[PDB]
């Protein structure tokens, strides 16, 4: 499970709750769109 | 650095997911 | 219906209401002009 | 990523649409 | 009437009022200097 | 996109017009 | 009088008052250092 | 655009002049 | 001890407390992701 | 400048460490 | 412009000096 | 005295007080790390 296309448009909270369900060890990083990585 | 346990969320001005989240 | 030229200059609210009428499944993303995509 | 169901709105300092909205 | 050199240094309000007088159909966009267009 | 009815205003930190406004 | 080297480090207020004394018609623009012009 | 009557002030985080002001 | 991979996802406070334990002379700098160095 | 005693922390919008901290 | 009497301080999010201050 | 390596990690206040002691005529400019000069 490496991607969540179904999360586009949902809030950070909803997204956090979905990813932690599928990937309990996830380290969630929240950045502004356009942040150069 | 590819980190198998990290998930970056890129948010819009209203904090909605703007792009498809992926591990890395 | 892939573009809304008639929405230039209108507020985000007005724009949201117009697009959802024409495209009920739209996922609305609000970014600052100039955000590098 | 071209997403047929996404519509990005690019807003000015007063939150008015600055550019023509398009799907993608 | 495609340019307003006389508006450099004036406030957004004053500028809005001037342009709408000369161009009633104008869609006024307010951005920070340096926004890459 | 050249839009004949759009006028972008580029403002300074005090919201004063910094550059000559033009249609487009 | 096209430059004010003596104003480096002074506040915007002090700077405004100095330039208007030397150049009454000046249109004063205040931007963050690093704004790409 | 070189404007003989414009003076841009580039300010630091404390609003102090950071660079030598010049007309233009 | 030149890196702390175990700190990804933790708060600045927790991170500060961990690094100072391992490296008492550390000078801790806190920047936004994407700051060009 | 490589400084053996400096540790830069790169933080996300919620102030969580986004990248692996390293000395330098 | 190299100014012998200017000292720029580059600060982090907590306003701590991030880099070695130098004149210039 | 053209550099202050001993000031890395200290606050702006502490830094201001140190530099003015060593260089009374200094014009102190405070910018965000990463500001393109």
């Amino acid at each position: 499970k490496t991607e969540w296309p179904e999360l586009v448009g949902k809030s950070v909270e909803e997204a956090k709750k979905v990813i932690l369900q599928d990937k309990p060890e996830a380290q969630i990083i929240v950045l502004p769109v356009g942040t150069i990585v | 650095e590819y980190r198998i346990d990290r998930v970056r969320l890129f948010v819009d001005k209203l904090d909605n997911i703007a792009q498809v989240p992926r591990v890395g």
